[PDB]
């Protein structure tokens, strides 16, 4: 199936004294692979699964030289972007930087994306063709002019293209016995009474990945989404993940109703009936 | 601009009696960043409860997960506590097996 590589960045401005609380992740597909957090001892970008631990030192330099650049970079767009919008210096303020890339099936470059919020808002992102940029408002225009002028898109549109692929092909290979591994939901039914006229049925899926999965509820072999109750996909914590798709029936009627799973580690949907 | 936290709590495993699961407490879906979130047992807060690193959904809201080890019994009541800036009052919500 498809994979990805993403990096995920957050910096939160600290208005009193001192330099920003910045926060960076790596993920493969689902699966967090690095670390950094601005609080920490280490000062170093630090491994989170084991397959990374293979890299040398010279890796880890080069991670932790970058990461740190990105929190010098959200440091002064924090003050830039305070000064765009006129805002005090009393309140505290936060950036999100995101970016990296998809392979299909045959692990070939899909689609690249970099995109950039300020206070939880859209800011800046490059577009689909990683050519041109989407600016949101008078202040990210003018971002969007100083990174044209510096030719900004060319240089990321290089990497999202061929060193992220690249990485991304590293890391499926030397990760290969979890990365690879599709793990199939693990599925049942609850039955619980409300009333002695009202049933909740509820259809679990449980230590699956990747994270994506459909659950879908029908009765007499026809969809349903009235009287449904889908929650978020949450992590276990193991790096497996949790859903459940409940529906509320006729008590004596249960039997009318069948629970639909798909996911990439089932070669055909499940179907669970009470 | 604040976006209120979504919670679920949850046992890693089905929950049975006797043997060493884990509590987890998610919260996602807040803006900003700054949270508190602790695992309460009857009530009282656990020390040693963990939480993953920072990361955020494609429309920039925030997500973490809160942790800790627990032996689950059948008289000792569980609920994960979250305060946030879009809160005037701490929400609480029970840890229900059957969810
Ligand atoms: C950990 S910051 C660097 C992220 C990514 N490996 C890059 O070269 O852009």
């Amino acid at each position: 199936g498809s994979h990805s590589m993403r990096y995920f960045f957050t910096s939160v401005s600290r208005p009193g004294r001192g330099e920003p609380r910045f926060i960076a992740v790596g993920y493969v597909d689902d699966t967090q692979f690095v670390r950094f957090d601005s609080d920490a001892a280490s000062q170093r970008m630090e491994p989170r699964a084991p397959w990374i631990e293979q890299e040398g030192p010279e890796y880890w330099d080069g991670e932790t030289r970058k990461v740190k650049a990105h929190s010098q970079t959200h440091r002064v767009d924090l003050g830039t972007l305070r000064g765009c919008y006129n805002q005090s210096e009393a309140g505290s303020h936060t950036v999100q930087r995101m970016y990296g890339c998809d392979v299909g099936s045959d692990w070939r470059f899909l689609r690249g994306y970099h995109q950039y919020a300020y206070d939880g808002k859209d800011y800046i992102a490059l577009k689909e063709d990683l050519r041109s940029w989407t600016a949101a408002d008078m202040c990210a225009q003018t971002t969007k002019h100083k990174w044209e002028a510096a030719h900004v898109a060319e240089q990321l549109r290089a990497y999202l293209e061929g060193t992220c692929v690249e990485w991304l092909r590293r890391y499926l290979e030397n990760g290969k016995e979890t990365l690879q591994r599709t793990d199939a939901p693990k599925t049942h039914m609850t039955h619980h009474a409300v009333s002695d006229h009202e049933a909740t049925l509820r259809c679990w899926a449980l230590s699956f990945y990747p994270a994506e999965i459909t659950l879908t509820w029908q009765r007499d072999g026809e969809d349903q989404t009235q009287d449904t109750e889908l929650v978020e996909t949450r992590p276990a914590g193991d790096g497996t993940f949790q859903k459940w798709v409940a529906v509320v029936v006729p008590s004596g009627q249960e039997q009318r109703y069948t629970c639909h799973v798909q996911h990439e580690g089932l070669p055909k949907p499940l179907t669970l009936r009470w | 601009i604040q976006r209120t936290p979504k919670i679920q709590v949850y046992s890693r495993h089905p929950a049975e009696n006797g043997k060493s699961n884990f509590l987890n407490c998610y919260v996602s879906g807040f803006h900003p960043s700054d949270i508190e979130v602790d695992l309460l047992k009857n009530g009282e807060r656990i020390e040693k409860v963990e939480h993953s690193d920072l990361s955020f959904s494609k429309d920039w809201s925030f997500y973490l997960l809160y942790y800790t080890e627990f032996t689950p019994t059948e008289k000792d009541e569980y609920a994960c506590r979250v305060n946030h800036v879009t809160l005037s009052q701490p929400k609480i919500v029970k840890w229900d097996r059957d969810m």
